RNA sequence: AAGUAACUUAAGGAUAAGAAAUCAACAGAGAUAUUAUGAGUAUUGGUGAGAGAAAAUAAUAAAGGUCUAAUAAGUAUUAU
RNA sequence: AAGUAAUUAAUAUUAGUAAAACAAUAAGUUAUAAAUAAAUAGAAUAAUAUAUAUAUAUAAAAAAAUAUAUAUUU
RNA sequence: AUAAUAAUAAUAUGGUAAUAGAACAUUUAAUGAUAAUAUAUAUUAGUUAUUAAUUAAUAUAUGUAUUAAUUAAAUAGAGAA
C-alpha cells in the first residue's frame, strides 16, 4: 500500500487501507475515486460544498 | 431550595406513591357515641387524589 | 492490557472490512457487569409497559426477524426498532422470552 | 433448529498508519480498537458534546441595568391625580425611555450545562472515528512502537520542527519555512488544521504562529470535541492517540 | 465540510417553549394564559392556599415521632447472593467469610452503607450456598436458609465509626498508620441482641468478655 | 537514622526539640522552675503556689503521643502516666465498663 | 421583615477568627476561615407565617504553631 | 415599552448507562422491599393465593389493608 | 412493516377563557462556498396557496454577506398601559 501511494502521488486513506483485502480491489478503489478528479479538474471534489453536482 | 411543609410533614407520612393520615374527631366529646361506630375513627386513612399534587408540593423531598 | 496491540498478533479478520459484518448480520453485546441488554421500562405514568433491547452492532432489521421468528406468539405489529439510536422496543414486558431466545448465541 | 441464524461476531481493530511528521510518510501500521477510530457515527451524541462544551465556554457578560440597577431617584415625578397626564412613578421604570431594563440579566451569567461522563467520552470517540473515515487523522509516532520502514533522516518521529528558536542569519527561521513546504506539499494552505500533542511543542507553536488563524495547537488534556471536529484535519502524536482512547475507553 | 454545520439533537429530545404575550394567533395572547383579572392573573396566591377553610395540613392530628435513635439498615436478600453467585461474581477464597466490606467490595451492596446491612429471605428456596455470612443481622428464615445450605451466620455489631473501619480500612491506615479497635456495645438493647442465640449474635457465639464480665457483675 | 529522624512529622520534630529525651522528666507533678518538669502535667509555680497549666495543652500533648505511637518513639517522649489520657489498646483494655453496662 | 435599612464611632491593608474549660461517644478526632455533601435531616414555630444545626467526609489554604503569662475572683456558679 | 434569572421539587419525552445510575479522592444522592407512631420484626414449610410479609389482633389461624413470589432477579 | 409525492372512498376542519401541535421574520454565537456579470437596502411591476421569499427594471451603497443550511440561544415581532 505504501509502494502504491509512492508510486501513484496520491494518499489512500487509513479506513480504505484497513477495508480493502486484495491489490484488485485497491485498483478498483482507485479508479473510482482519484482518476476522475485526476482526468477533470472541475469535476473534483471540493470541501466547503460537499453535496456539489 | 425548596423546603418542606413541617406542619404538613407532622400530619402526613409517606406510602409508597401515596400519604397517610390520621382522622380527624376523636379527641374530645366521644362519651355517648357509640363505641363500635367510633372504631371507625381510630385508624389512619390514605390521601385522597383530590389533594394528592397539593400534598407533593408540601413535602418536595417525600 | 495493552491498548493497541502489536502488528503481529492482530490477524485478517479481526479487521474492519472483513468476515462481512456489515450485510445482513448483527450481535449484541453484553452490559459491564455480563448480562443481557433487555430492560422492562414503564412509560407514560406507568400505563405503557415496554421492552427495550440495547447494544445492537450491525443490521437491526434482520434481528428483529429472527425474535419475530422465535417468539410467534408476540404479534408482528408491536417490533418498534428506532433506527438512531438502533434499539428494538416491544409492546409487553416480554423481557425474559426475549433473553431466553437471545441468550444461546449472545 | 437455528435459533438466531444470522449472528456474528463484530470486527474489532481498525489500522492507522504512524507516520514521520514533517514528510507524512507512512512507517507502521497501528490496529486501534474499533471503538475509538471506527465507531457508527452517532449525530446526536455529537450534538450534545458540542453545545455543552459551548455552554461551558461562555463568559456571560450581559449586564444591562434593571430598575435597581438604573441610577435614577426614587422620587415620584408627577402627583398620582391632578396632573392631566398619565400616572408615573419613579424615572427608573422600563416603560419610559431614559429607564431600566424590565427583567434585566446580571452577570456574571452562568450558562454552564452538564453532561453524564460516558455520553461525552462516547461523543469523543464518535468525532474521532468520524476523522478516520473522512481521512482527516494523522496518527504521528514511531518512536515507541517496532517500524516496518525506517524513519527518513531529517523528518523525526515526534509532532515537532528541529531549530526553530535558531535564527542568525536573517530575520526569517528555518522552521517556519518548513511548515510552509509541509502545507505547500499537502494542499492545505487555509484548511483548519489541529496539531493535537502529548507534551508542549514549543518550536511546533512558534512554526505555525504565522498560521494562527488555521492552525490549533492543543495538548492531549486540553482537546475537545468542537476541536476535532472544526478540523480540517488533525495531526495526532500516537501516544496522545494512546492516551485519549485510555481515557475515553469504556470501563469493564 | 465539517460536521459541525450539521449536528441535530435525537428525534423528541427537544422542545420548543411556550411563548406568552406576544400576538393574538399565538395561542397565548394578551392575557398570556393567565384568565381573566382576578389575584392569580395579575399576582401571586399560594399554590395550596385553600381559600380560608381549614386546610389538609390543619384538619388533621399530627402522628408520630422521628426515632433519632433509629439506625436503619441496608436490606440484602438471599436471592442476591445466589445471582451473584450463578454469574460467577461472588469471589471469595475458601474460610474467606462474606463480610459487609466483602459484599460492598463485590457489589452486592451499592451505595452507602451507613448503619449495616440485614440479611432477609426473598430466594431462599434457591439458596445452596455453603459460604459463611456477617452481617448487622439477618431474618429468622434467611439464617434457617443459611443453616440448610451449610452456611454460617453471625450478627455482628459495628457503630457508625467501626463499620466505616470495617468497609475501608486502607483508609484509616493512609491516614493515621493504624486501623481503629472494633467498639463495644455500651446501649443496653445492642448488648441483648447480640446476646440472643436465636439471632446469631456475635456475644455469644464467639462466647465474648463484655458478656463474662456483665454476668460476673450481675453475680457481685 | 538522622534522614529517618528528620523525616518525622513536624509537631513530634518541634517537640523533641524543645523537650528532648536526655533529661528524664518526672512522671508527678513538680515545681515549674525545675528541669525535669514534665509539660504535660500541671506544675506548680513555688513562690504562688498556683498549678500552672501544662506547657502542652491538652489536645496537642495526645497528638504528640499518637505520632509517637505512628512512628514507635513514645519511650522517648516524657511520661502521660499522671495524665488521665490512656490511647488505643492500652485505653481498651485497661478500662472499667460503665455502671450503666455491667448493672442496667 | 431584621440586627436589615439607616444614623453614629473607630481601625487596617485588609479586618474578624484562631491553637480547645472544642467536638464527640467508650471508637475516636485534633488551629482557624470559605465552599460541596451531610440536609431542608435532627431541631423549632399564635407547633400559623415560617425559621433550621452539628458530627462526619471532601476540596481551597499556609511552615502552621507558639509563649509573650511569676496561670488568672467580685471570676465560675446562683437568683432575677 | 411586558412570563426573565437563580436555588430547588414533581411529572413527561428523548439520549447515555442499566440491577444499577451519577461520581471516581473518598463521601454522598436515588434505585435495589413492603410495612409500622415506634421497637431487637420483614416476603412459596410441598407453588397463585387458598402461600408468604408487615400493621391491628393472637396460642396459631381467620378477618381489613397494601405488598411479595407462576432459561431468568426488577 | 419506512419516507416523500400522487390517486380513490369515508369522516372531520365557527370559536372567547383555556389546552395541544407546526412554522415564519428579526439579532447574536458555532460551521461556511461564492462575488461589481456580485451582494445589500429601497421603489415599481410580475411569480410561488404568499406575515415570507423570489424574478426583472430603476436608484444608492459596498471589492463585499458571521451569506444557504443545521444547531445553540434571545433586550426575538406593538393601533391599544
Ligand atoms: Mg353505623
Ligand atoms: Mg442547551
Ligand atoms: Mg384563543
Ligand atoms: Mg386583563
Ligand atoms: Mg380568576
Ligand atoms: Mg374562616
Ligand atoms: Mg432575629
Ligand atoms: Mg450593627
Ligand atoms: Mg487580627
Ligand atoms: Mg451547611
Ligand atoms: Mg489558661
Ligand atoms: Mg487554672
Ligand atoms: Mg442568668
Ligand atoms: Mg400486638
Ligand atoms: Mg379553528
Ligand atoms: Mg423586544
Ligand atoms: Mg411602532
Ligand atoms: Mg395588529
Amino acid at each position: 500500500t505504501k509502494f502504491l501511494q509512492s508510486k501513484s502521488g496520491y494518499l489512500i486513506p487509513d479506513y480504505e487501507l484497513t477495508t480493502l483485502s486484495t491489490p484488485l480491489q485497491f485498483k478498483r478503489y482507485i479508479k473510482e475515486k482519484i482518476l476522475p478528479s485526476a482526468n477533470d479538474p472541475k469535476l473534483a471534489y471540493k470541501e466547503a460544498e460537499p453535496n456539489a453536482i | 431550595l425548596m423546603k418542606t411543609h413541617k406542619g404538613t410533614a407532622k400530619r402526613w407520612r409517606r406510602t409508597g406513591n401515596t400519604f397517610k393520615r390520621g382522622i380527624a374527631g376523636r379527641k374530645h366529646g366521644n362519651i355517648g357515641w357509640s363505641h363500635r361506630s367510633l372504631k371507625a375513627l381510630t385508624g389512619r386513612k390514605i390521601a385522597h387524589p383530590a389533594y394528592s399534587k397539593h400534598l407533593k408540593r408540601l413535602l418536595p423531598y417525600h | 492490557a495493552p491498548i493497541f496491540p502489536k502488528l503481529e498478533d492482530v490477524k485478517m479478520h479481526e479487521l474492519i472490512g472483513n468476515n462481512n459484518f456489515g450485510k445482513k448480520t448483527y450481535y449484541v453485546e453484553r452490559s459491564r457487569t455480563g448480562n443481557l441488554p433487555v430492560y422492562s421500562a414503564y412509560k407514560n405514568g406507568g400505563n405503557k409497559i415496554i421492552t427495550e433491547i440495547r447494544k445492537i452492532e450491525g443490521d437491526v432489521i434482520q434481528l428483529r426477524n429472527d425474535l419475530q421468528e422465535q417468539l410467534p406468539f408476540i404479534p408482528k405489529k408491536s417490533w418498534s426498532v428506532v433506527m438512531q439510536s438502533k434499539k428494538i422496543i416491544i409492546k409487553g414486558n416480554a423481557v425474559e422470552a426475549v433473553k431466553r431466545v437471545l441468550t444461546k448465541k449472545f | 433448529l437455528n435459533p438466531l441464524p444470522n449472528a456474528a461476531i463484530p470486527p474489532k481493530y481498525a489500522l492507522v498508519t504512524v507516520r514521520s511528521f514533517p514528510s507524512l510518510e507512512p512507517l507502521t501500521f497501528v490496529p486501534v480498537p474499533t471503538s475509538t477510530v471506527a465507531a457508527p457515527l452517532r449525530r446526536d451524541i455529537l450534538w450534545r458534546a458540542v453545545v455543552y462544551e459551548n455552554d461551558n465556554r461562555r463568559v456571560g457578560a450581559s449586564n444591562p441595568p434593571g430598575r435597581s440597577e438604573n441610577g435614577f431617584s426614587r422620587r415620584k415625578l408627577m402627583p398620582q391625580k391632578g396632573s392631566g397626564r398619565a400616572r408615573v412613578g419613579d424615572a427608573n421604570s422600563p416603560t419610559r425611555h431614559n429607564g431600566g431594563r424590565a427583567l434585566a440579566r446580571t452577570a456574571p451569567n452562568d450558562y454552564t450545562t452538564e453532561l453524564p461522563s460516558k455520553v461525552y467520552s462516547m461523543a469523543f470517540n464518535n468525532a474521532l472515528s468520524h476523522q478516520y473515515k473522512s481521512g482527516k487523522l494523522f496518527v504521528i509516532g514511531g518512536e515507541k512502537v517496532d517500524l516496518i520502514s525506517p524513519t527518513p533522516e531529517l523528518d523525526l518521529n515526534r509532532l515537532d520542527l528541529v531549530n526553530t528558536n535558531t535564527v542568525e542569519g536573517k530575520e526569517i527561521f528555518e522552521g517556519e519555512v518548513i511548515f510552509r513546504k509541509f502545507l505547500e506539499e499537502f494542499q492545505l494552505k487555509g484548511k483548519r488544521l489541529l496539531f493535537i500533542t502529548d507534551k508542549t511543542r514549543e518550536g511546533l507553536i512558534k512554526s505555525s504562529d504565522p498560521y494562527k488563524q488555521k492552525v490549533d495547537v492543543i495538548q492531549k488534556e486540553l482537546v475537545e470535541v468542537n476541536d476535532i471536529l472544526r478540523a480540517q484535519a488533525v495531526f495526532i502524536e500516537l501516544e496522545a492517540l494512546e492516551y485519549l482512547a485510555m481515557a475515553h475507553q469504556k470501563e469493564i | 465540510v465539517s460536521i459541525l454545520g450539521q449536528l441535530k439533537p435525537s428525534d423528541g429530545s427537544t422542545k420548543s417553549f411556550k411563548r406568552l404575550g406576544r400576538g393574538p394567533s399565538s395561542g397565548l395572547g394578551k392575557t398570556s394564559g393567565r384568565g381573566q383579572k382576578g389575584q392569580k392573573a395579575r399576582g401571586k396566591v399560594k399554590s395550596w392556599f385553600e381559600g380560608g377553610q381549614t386546610p389538609i395540613y390543619k384538619l388533621f392530628p399530627k402522628i408520630g415521632f422521628t426515632n433519632v435513635g433509629a439506625k436503619p439498615l441496608k436490606e440484602l436478600n438471599l436471592k442476591r447472593i445466589q445471582w451473584f453467585h450463578d454469574k460467577n461474581r461472588l469471589h471469595l477464597q475458601p474460610g474467606e467469610v462474606l463480610d459487609m466490606n466483602k459484599m460492598r467490595k463485590l457489589g452486592l451492596v451499592t451505595g452507602p452503607i451507613k448503619y449495616g446491612v440485614k440479611i432477609l429471605a426473598s430466594g431462599k428456596f434457591h439458596y445452596n450456598l455453603p459460604i459463611a455470612l456477617e452481617a448487622s443481622r439477618a431474618s429468622a428464615k434467611a439464617i434457617a436458609a443459611i443453616e440448610k445450605a451449610g452456611g454460617k451466620f453471625t450478627a455482628r455489631y459495628y457503630t457508625p465509626l467501626g463499620l466505616r473501619a470495617h468497609l475501608n480500612p486502607q483508609w484509616f491506615l493512609e491516614k493515621r498508620g493504624r486501623v481503629p479497635l472494633q467498639a463495644r456495645p455500651t446501649k443496653r438493647r445492642d448488648i441483648d441482641f447480640y446476646s440472643k442465640e436465636e439471632k446469631r449474635g456475635y456475644l455469644v457465639m464467639e462466647k465474648d468478655k463484655l458478656l463474662q464480665d456483665i454476668k460476673e457483675a450481675q453475680n457481685k | 537514622y538522622k534522614q529517618y529522624f528528620d523525616s518525622l512529622p513536624l509537631k513530634l520534630k518541634s517537640f523533641f526539640q524543645r523537650y528532648p529525651p536526655s533529661i528524664k522528666y518526672s512522671p508527678v507533678s513538680t515545681s515549674t522552675k525545675a528541669i525535669n518538669a514534665n509539660p504535660f502535667l500541671p506544675n506548680k509555680h513555688p513562690v504562688t503556689q498556683r498549678f500552672h497549666d501544662p506547657k502542652y495543652s491538652l489536645r496537642r500533648m495526645s497528638d504528640v503521643y499518637k505520632l509517637a505511637l505512628r512512628y514507635g518513639v513514645e519511650e522517648f517522649l516524657p511520661p502521660i502516666e499522671n495524665t488521665k489520657k490512656l490511647f488505643f489498646e492500652e485505653k481498651y483494655n485497661k478500662k472499667t465498663l460503665m455502671k450503666g453496662v455491667l448493672l442496667p
